[PDB]
């Protein structure tokens, strides 16, 4: 088949920079290549079609250009609502090969999560598990450290958590974080808390909380 | 209005096959190509095959040749994928898209399909209290579900600003866990009503959960 | 005592355009008007007893425009007009493709050049007709499908030309057919396949 490759993998810019993306076949592809962009969770949305035409109602800031085996995409002025991850596509010949894709990232400034924590409710304690979870807010960077404390005593082994992708409007992240104990562990102690360590913040924040209180 | 809708998705035993459908409405299929395209969780877009319902004519990526079969039925106006022997790589949301012969210009929503062996277990949903500065956080976790996904909005989907919905974490049992939040000023709770709407539809699960402090 | 036209349609194919209509005249005829605007009427079928009218000619002068039709009905030669507007028709983007033909499917070497037959058209320009391709331009893509006679798996691939140049493998046959359709339209988007032709 026609091997597509595409380059970079990721790239990071900041609002307002210009964006590059490459698409090279390993033969003649006719100009039957299209651009599609995807965002988290959704299906693929078209962008570019025959190499260099724009379709209906996608922003000027995005064009493409190429014919033979290479091709490019490029975003004049990076907008925070462009964070995706955006694929070439061959199809003017079976089989119809994607490239491996392109993940947008924007930079921006740093912002300090907002903390915020939450004690198991009573219906879950009900059964025999307690899930005390801490959410940190809207932060930038990525990088983040939660340190959950029982009694003051720092857990290890009993946490997990997610993040989620940047925001189309802002460009921060979010991430929840889970500490698991059975209702008898968590019956034997007051004070829950979790500590967060970030760039935005000076010293690291905690918030917690006392069972029963 | 042009609607693509998937079904079939879900649990498939290793070794099984995946039997999907996606109805078309608005348009007849006979008019357009109908393409099959799927993504492993956190991979890149991979070409499947496409029907053309004018006469039936399937065409395979090499890969899938010998073990998919792709039809349609124009009275129906749905298009199919089974796809056999099915093995942990094949775990990944398919798409259907529709093929003008320029690009694709709708997709269904997709659906995901999971190769394995455990069986199908509905969430419990418990309510992420707000403790009442400025802003409030609250939200929902759904706790103890497989397989993935399941959906989450609030108050039907009318608030959204300031949502966010985390990836499920897995587990040391084999069960998903995933919590939803919002953040809205603290002088609305007591005032406005907060309702997590939960759906899984593997174990046909549906929850309206209220949060109040 | 007449009665009015209804159920007027267009029937329509590479351009060869005529208006149809119901019922089978009793003791009336009909006088069929075409025209681009408001007050642009011509009259181009006169007192006929037809149920249907050739519109060619109109249409042809320019494919792109759109066309109004309406369908007057007149007591015979025998002892107010009645009329009925047909629908809008824009030959352009309404026109049905005509089923495709291959003109040759040459091997030479490990390439086969499948050459489609360019299609003639009632539309005329510089005192000439034109071909399907002349009117469309790039609008106008060939989708081919081809497979070895000695296997079953088909193959495909499309051209905004009126020739396809494909690989195949040596001393292997292969059957090829071809389907014309016009990406930006919403409907009609297809003509129907190509006769199969096979090597050897």
């Amino acid at each position: 088949d026609i091997q597509m490759t595409q380059s970079p993998s990721s790239l990071s810019a900041s609002v307002g920079d210009r964006v590059t993306i490459t698409c090279r076949a390993s033969r003649d592809i006719k100009s039957y290549l299209n651009w599609y962009q995807q965002k988290p969770g959704k299906a693929p949305k078209v962008l570019i079609y025959y190499a260099t035409s724009l379709a209906e109602g996608v922003p000027s800031r995005f064009s493409g250009s190429g014919s033979g085996t290479d091709y490019t995409l490029t975003i004049s002025s990076l907008q925070p609502e462009d964070f995706a991850t955006y694929y070439c596509l061959q199809h003017g010949e079976s089989p119809w090969t994607f490239g491996q894709g392109t993940k947008v990232e924007i930079k921006r400034t740093v912002a300090a999560p907002s903390v915020f924590i939450f004690p198991p409710s009573d219906e879950q304690l009900k059964s025999g598990t307690a899930s005390v979870v801490c959410l940190l807010n809207n932060f930038y960077p990525r990088e983040a450290k939660v340190q959950w404390k029982v009694d003051n005593a720092l857990q290890s082994g009993n946490s997990q958590e997610s993040v989620t992708e940047q925001d189309s409007k802002d460009s921060t992240y979010s991430l929840s974080s889970t500490l698991t104990l059975s209702k008898a562990d968590y019956e034997k102690h007051k004070v829950y808390a979790c500590e967060v360590t970030h760039q935005g913040l000076s010293s690291p924040v905690t918030k917690s909380f006392n069972r029963g209180e | 209005e042009v609607q693509l809708v998937e079904s079939g998705g879900g649990l498939v035993q290793p070794g099984g096959s995946l039997r999907l459908s996606c109805a078309a409405s608005g348009f007849n299929i006979k008019e357009y190509y109908m393409h099959w395209v799927r993504q492993a969780p956190g991979k890149g877009l991979e070409w499947v095959g496409l029907i053309d319902p004018e006469q039936g004519n399937t065409i395979y990526d090499p890969k899938f040749q010998d073990r998919a079969t792709i039809s349609a039925d124009n009275s129906k106006n749905t298009a199919y994928l089974q796809m056999n022997s099915l093995r942990a790589e094949d775990t990944a949301v398919y798409y259907c898209a529709r093929d003008t012969a320029a690009y694709f210009d709708y997709w269904g929503q997709g659906t995901l399909v999971t190769v394995s062996s455990a069986s199908t277990k509905g969430p419990s949903v418990f309510p992420l209290a707000p403790s009442s500065g400025g802003t409030a956080a609250l939200g929902c976790l759904v706790k103890d579900y497989f397989p993935e996904p399941v959906t989450v909005s609030w108050n039907s989907g009318a608030l959204t600003s300031g949502v966010h919905t985390f990836p499920a974490v897995l587990q040391s049992s084999g069960l998903y866990s995933l919590s939803s939040v919002v953040t809205v000023p603290s002088s609305s709770l007591g005032t406005q009503t907060y309702i997590c709407n939960v759906n899984h539809k593997p174990s046909n699960t549906k929850v309206d959960k209220k949060v109040e402090p | 005592n007449t009665v009015a036209a209804y159920n007027l349609t267009w029937k329509s194919t590479n351009f060869k355009t005529i208006l149809e209509w119901e019922p089978k005249p009793v003791n009336q005829v009909y006088t069929v008007q075409i025209s681009t605007k408001s007050g642009d009427w011509k009259s181009k079928c006169f007192y006929t007893t037809d149920t249907e009218c050739d519109l060619t000619d109109e249409i042809v002068k320019d494919v792109k425009q759109t066309y109004l039709a309406r369908v007057f009905s007149y007591p015979a030669g025998n002892v107010e007009p009645l009329y009925e507007n047909s629908p809008e028709f824009t030959p352009y983007l309404e026109t049905n493709l005509g089923q495709p033909t291959i003109q040759s499917f040459e091997q030479v070497g490990t390439k086969v050049n499948v050459t489609v037959e360019d299609e003639r058209t009632l539309v005329r320009r510089n005192n000439t007709f034109l071909s399907l391709r002349d009117v469309f331009g790039k609008d106008l893509i060939y989708t081919l499908y081809y497979w070895k006679s000695s296997s079953s798996g088909k193959k495909t691939a499309k051209t905004n030309t009126n020739e396809f140049l494909i690989d195949v493998d040596k001393g292997e046959n292969y059957c090829f057919s071809v389907q014309a359709v016009i990406p930006s339209r919403t409907v009609n988007r297809k003509s129907t396949d190509s006769p199969v032709e096979c090597m050897g």
